[PDB]
């Protein structure tokens, strides 16, 4: 039943179906009127449309009728009956962006802020010029950006993937399914590996006897770009496995023809739109006054007195000491007090903040007056147009994050707790008669060129800028730097060093480094990535850190490198920034970076504190992705109905055992409306490839901790057989899946390095993803077993796993199967030590398929932080020494253990930019990885106060000591 | 003289690691200090570590020919000399830039003395008191965590559903001033032919809709009795943990200084998870 609201007054009581779409409720609904009073006023069902409350309290209007009864989300079941206001397709759009990002796009609207609302008219010439450069030349340009070429950042190869091409030949196989009656003429070919794409299919038609595109068989990957066939991920990964290159040869109108073109309108707000001081004349202290605090939760009987410390923080340093107020009792707390530092006001730098707080005294035990935070908050003392706050002030306190003990939370976000139940804390800011703002660049830059031969200690320099970023600095060194500031700029991998010797409360500090990185030779973008974490907050270092990735990073290393340049972020201080801007033309020209740009912003919109400033900036990619937007619907769609159909799993079904539970799966499953999403999209774990018709067969429940879900799709592709031919993939709900995601990429940067160098050590970094707040995809690894089952089976012998994988493969192969679980029982051991991780056994170590050895399950990984020694158990040293009864004097591991000294070298030669990974994820919240105290454990697994010789001599020692360590 | 050597200097540590003096210097006043030995390990570099406002600067102790000091012409015996030479001078000598002096020195026996249970038989079970409690204050804080953490999940759906009365309740009022403005003259006042059909047809309309508009201002009134029941109940939860925090903060302390008093000074044990 379904109560109507008619425009004369009336009220319907209409029987409804729950699948009833809006015309046949709405056509069907003036057909009723006829047997009520005042049917003579109304009109015809045209020019009318509905109106009602959804889940989320919107007054959301209905001009698309074709939607069905429960696609609506209402709250009750009523309606309302008036004529269309507004644009009809924009009111349409803005319905498709709010599914998307989570939130409704009226919420934007009701935010008073003036910087909430100049970021959405300005942003929208990013999200313009993408749109003029996707589209320049079409459809050709309109065909990269949907399927952009996957290559690699090198076009030379390494040595040990040289070798593996008899005189720089390939052998690929070109399928031509152009038979009317679909059948497929395969050929053969004999080229080179720098041939470009438009040169394989240039001969592979004269085999036969122009105008075509290839195609990965089996996942639709295209190579459109001119570039040397060996540099894409698919050819330059087949030469080391040693398999076939499957193509498929394909017509460009069978491509042009599934890309609809699109287009982009600038939205509602598009249209919708004196005697100032320098901050450099004023002349006073710092002093701020605290009026009151709205109310706090504090035990009577319990503490004794409260005050409010502050501070003034430029990037986690203070710049003076910090100020206390008095102790006022608990029932009544109001200070009323100014508050004065030490700071003078032209010695404030432009990314200066104020970090404060409110702490309780308990006390009462000898001199021990033991210090506790009850809530905290940071506010900025510039303004986003350059302009210090003078006036009032309210601001409601965020809780301390758990887990943290000190008094100040410097590294917080700056903003005030929108929730109003909080502890609400009244400032007020000093009155200077006018404005005060910040001085340009160019009275500036006189301030310095106003306050102003080789030698033969340059060896000091260069052994400082070849140093770990978590290092010791002296204060002799530190006016060493500053001292020789003029001479840095030929060793320009120094910066990050002279910035941290450079004082930022004195403005002849702050104006001689300003007129120096204006010059400053660029970096390269590995280095230029430790500019952006939570040490260097100010706006010219931060600008200079963003034009050196614009022209030295690579698409390539940009997929690598994006879960930390979406947590530096956070590390913004306004929002119309210059990261920003970069990461959103680059979102916006490939949709490979635009589908984990999404979902990582998307992943974490559940949190209070970013969920502003990523649903600003989600609303901005939605309106400009183009056709894009209708996959990303329907992805969203497909996790609702399992993070749905899990919930009752975990609440109601929670108590009886699984028979009842897997007959409900199905009996759920089984369901046409769960069926019709769950179908035909493509994967959140890939954008490649596409799922495809469900397997009720297939999918079951796990027995695992959670219990998670198994699921098979099909590959709806033709030629599916070539490549794989399912797709399976895990669905968790209720572990957090952030420490894996890490966990795995640094596995994956390992490997990248190793085989530039020319070691062949093999790693399998598989996919993961979190989606929301606590659940997330894990990929299934097909045919691998655990070395559990593997042993489980052939029932406390040590040579089970060297004849398991003996009769798994035998003959002229068998030197491939030990060849390849060594090439890879290294490269996870020079990798499970340099990350400290302990937490393995049988149960989370996988032998694949012709032995190469995987390792899963990197989620306990903490949870205890003597040290973690080594594995190295006896049973991979039987399959290592060919099964030799005595394997610790066998010949066969000494170039075991030489490939392993060649490993941890590499990965020390290159343990900066793992610092500067680490270091960029603090602020992310993770609960493990907060401040540097952290991360100090890589510098004592890598050796970094020790000498390169001295360090391979500690590492010796370590295999040495597991070799035969119990 | 004042010349000791540095193995009796109470402020001298020595071989502790970068991220230990840094929760000792830790909200202290200025003119604290302490020696410790150098991570690059030359044997006998001794860094310096000073507390000069929220900063912990960190300065150089050079090893040159048996000499002393910070700058190139060492000139002092022992670090027990320059350490008390600056004990009672300003450091402004060094550096103009940094006028302090050494004023309050981080002990070791300090803290050592603190201790009770001299004998060792008395450290073992007024060690295993205080990690009953260490390790109930643990379940304790999470047993009132997540009750808190989920009913702050709860208000803001609460908290939701009220802008959702609050919409649904204007959308029916709207109604009745519109249908009060053509029941007055289009129907009514033109049929004044003494027929019942008013009575059926406005008489039986304005009534549902009368009795549906108030049905609904029943149950946003109701829903605000939970939500006010439960935002009084997230305070009672909110009070409960400052109560235990501070708490939990204290045996962290206590525990830690009897595992280190006779636990591993007089003992190096792997023999730790037995007498706790
Ligand atoms: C954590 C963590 C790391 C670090 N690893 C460890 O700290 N391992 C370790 C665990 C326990 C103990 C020790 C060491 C020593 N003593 C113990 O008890 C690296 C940087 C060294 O890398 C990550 C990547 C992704 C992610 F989510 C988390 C991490």
């Amino acid at each position: 039943l379904v109560e109507c609201l008619l425009p004369n007054g009336m009220i319907v009581t209409l029987e409804c179906l729950r699948e009833a779409t809006l015309i046949t409720i709405k056509h069907e609904l003036f057909k009723e009127a006829r047997k009520y009073p005042l049917h003579q006023l109304l009109q015809d069902e045209s020019s009318y449309i509905f109106v009602s409350v959804t889940q989320e309290a919107e007054r959301e209007e209905f001009f698309d009728e074709t939607r069905r009864l429960c696609d609506l989300r209402l709250f009750q079941p009523f309606l309302k009956v008036i004529e269309p206001v507004g644009n009809r397709e924009e009111k349409i759009l803005n319905r498709e962006i709010g599914f998307a990002i989570g939130m409704p796009v009226c919420e934007f609207d009701m935010v008073k802020d003036p910087e909430v609302q100049d970021f959405r008219r300005n942003i929208l010439n990013v999200c313009k010029e993408a749109v003029d450069l996707r589209d320049l030349n079409s459809p050709h340009s309109r065909a990269m950006y949907v399927y952009p070429p996957n290559v690699e950042s090198s076009p030379e190869l390494p040595k040990h993937i040289y070798n593996k091409l008899d005189k720089g030949q390939i052998i690929v196989v070109i399928w031509v399914i152009v038979s009317p009656n679909n059948d497929k003429q395969k050929y053969t070919l004999k080229i080179n590996h720098d041939c470009v794409p438009e040169q394989v299919i240039a001969e592979a038609i004269r085999k036969k006897t122009g105008k075509y595109i290839l195609k990965v068989c089996g996942c639709d990957e295209y190579f459109l770009e001119k570039y040397p066939l060996s540099q894409y991920k698919y050819i330059r990964s087949c030469i080391m496995l040693g398999r076939m290159p499957n193509l498929m040869l394909m017509a460009k109108e069978s491509l042009y023809s599934q890309l609809p073109m699109d287009c982009f309108t600038m939205p509602s707000y598009s249209r919708r739109i004196t005697s100032t001081k320098s901050l450099w004349v004023i002349n006073s202290a710092l002093r701020i006054k605290i009026l009151c605090a709205t109310y706090v939760n504090v035990n009577i009987r319990d503490i004794d007195k409260i005050y409010v410390r502050t501070g003034i923080y430029h990037g986690g340093e203070p710049l003076c000491d910090n100020v206390n107020t008095q102790r006022v009792p608990c029932s009544n707390p109001r200070w009323n007090e100014w508050l004065n530092y030490d700071i003078y006001i032209p010695d404030l730098p432009r990314a200066a903040r104020l970090c404060l707080s409110i702490c309780s005294v308990k006390g009462r035990k000898g001199a021990k007056e033991e210090h506790c935070p009850l809530a905290w908050g940071n506010i900025n003392l510039f303004d986003y147009t350059d302009t210090l706050v003078s006036g009032k002030m309210a601001l409601n306190l965020w809780p301390v994050p758990h887990g943290l003990e000190d008094l100040l939370n410097p590294i917080g976000v700056t903003g005030s707790n929108p929730n109003k139940e909080t502890p609400c804390l009244e400032l007020e800011f000093d009155w200077f008669s006018s404005v005060v703002k910040f001085p340009d660049m160019s009275v500036i830059e006189e301030h310095a060129n106003w306050s102003v031969l080789r030698e033969n200690d340059k060896e000091q320099l260069k052994a400082i800028s070849t140093r770990d970023p978590l290092s010791e600095i002296t204060e002799q060194e530190k006016d060493f730097l500053w001292s020789h500031r003029h001479y840095c700029v030929t060793i320009p991998e120094i910066l990050p060093k002279l910035l941290l010797s450079v004082k930022w409360n004195s403005r002849d500090e702050v104006a001689q480094m300003y007129c120096l990185v204006k010059d400053w030779p660029p970096i390269k973008p590995e280095q230029a990535m430790e500019l952006l974490d939570c040490n260097y907050p100010d706006p010219m270092v931060r600008g200079f850190a963003v034009r050196c990735l614009e022209k030295y990073l690579t698409d390539d290393k940009l997929s690598q490198y994006l879960i930390q340049l979406v947590q530096v972020l956070k590390y913004e201080q306004y929002l119309d920034n210059l990261l920003v801007r970069f990461l959103l033309k680059k979102a916006l020209t490939n949709q490979r970076i635009g589908h984990f740009f999404f979902w990582h912003l998307k992943s974490e919109m559940h949190n209070k504190t970013v969920s502003q400033r990523f649903g600003l900036l989600l609303e901005s990619y939605c309106r400009a992705c183009g056709m894009y937007l209708k996959h990303l619907n329907r992805q969203v769609e497909a996790m609702e109905k399992l993070i749905n159909l899990t919930d009752i799993l975990k609440q109601e079904k929670k108590d009886e055992t699984q028979k009842v539970q897997m007959k409900f799966l199905v009996e759920q499953m089984r369901r046409p409306d769960f069926m019709d999403a769950l179908q035909g999209f493509l994967s959140p774990l890939n954008p490649a490839h596409q799922l495809g018709n469900l397997r009720l067969e297939e999918c079951r429940i796990m027995s695992s901790a959670k219990r998670p879900l198994w699921l098979n799709w099909e590959n709806p592709d033709i030629m599916s057989e070539l490549l794989f031919q399912n797709n399976e993939i895990i669905f968790k709900n209720g572990d957090d899946l952030r420490q894996d995601m890490l966990t795995l990429q640094i596995i994956r940067i390992m490997e990248n390095i190793w085989q530039n160098q020319g070691l062949d050590l093999r790693m399998l970094p598989y996919g993961c993803l979190s989606i929301g707040d606590c659940v997330g995809l894990i990929e299934v690894v097909r045919n691998s077993h655990t070395i559990m089952q593997i042993q489980c089976k052939g029932g406390f012998n040590s040579h089970t796993l060297h004849q398991w994988l003996k009769d798994k493969n035998k003959g002229e192969i068998y030197d491939a199967a030990i060849d390849l679980f060594t090439r890879s029982c290294a490269g996870y051991c020079v990798a499970t030590f340099i990350l400290g991780i302990g937490d393995r056994h049988n149960s989370n170590i996988m032998v694949k398929d012709d032995g190469q050895l995987f390792h899963i399950d990197f989620g306990h990984f903490l949870d205890h932080k003597e040290r973690v020694p080594f594995v190295l158990t006896q049973d991979f040293l039987i399959v290592i020494s060919k099964g030799a009864q005595e394997c610790t004097k066998t010949r066969e591991f000494e170039r075991f253990q030489e490939m392993c000294y060649k490993a941890y070298l590499a990965i020390r030669q290159h343990a900066n930019l793992f610092i500067n990974l680490f270091s960029m994820m603090l602020g992310s919240g993770m609960p493990e990885l907060q401040s540097f105290d952290d991360i100090a454990y890589i510098r004592k697994t890598l050796a970094l106060d020790k000498t390169e010789q001295e360090a391979l001599e500690y590492f010796m020692k370590q295999m040495n000591d597991a070799r035969h360590g119990g | 003289n004042n010349n000791m050597s540095l193995q009796d200097a109470e402020w001298y540590w020595g071989d502790i690691s970068r991220e230990e003096v840094n929760e000792k210097l830790r909200d202290t006043a200025d003119g604290t200090f302490l020696v410790r030995d150098a991570s690059t390990k030359m044997h006998g570099d001794y860094t310096l570590t000073l507390r000069k406002g929220g900063n912990n600067k960190l300065i150089k102790i050079f090893h040159r020919d048996g000499k002393y000091g910070f700058s190139d012409p060492l000139t002092f015996s022992s670090v027990v000399e320059l350490i008390n030479h600056y004990r009672n001078e300003s450091l402004a000598q060094y550096n103009p830039k940094l006028d302090v002096k050494l004023l309050y020195p981080v002990s070791k026996y300090q803290q050592d003395q603190v201790v009770k249970e001299d004998n060792i038989e008395a450290v073992g079970k007024k060690l295993h008191e205080y990690n009953t409690q260490f390790q109930e204050k643990s379940r304790e804080y999470d047993r009132l965590y997540e009750e808190y953490t989920r009913t702050s999940q709860e208000i803001q759906m609460k908290r939701t559903a009220i802008e959702a009365f609050n919409e649904t309740i204007k959308i029916f009022e709207e109604q009745c001033q519109t249908q009060e403005r053509y029941s007055k003259e289009y129907i009514e006042k033109f049929k004044r032919e003494g027929n019942e059909k008013e009575i059926q047809r406005i008489m039986h309309n304005y009534d549902k809709l009368k009795s549906r508009i108030s049905e609904i201002i029943d149950s946003r009134r109701r829903l605000e009795e939970d939500l006010k029941k439960q935002a009084a109940e997230y305070r009672e939860i909110d009070k409960r943990m400052n109560s235990i925090k501070p708490d939990l903060i204290q045996l962290r302390k206590t525990r830690d200084q009897y595992l280190m008093w006779l636990t591993q000074k007089g003992v190096r044990q792997k023999k730790l998870n037995e007498w706790l």
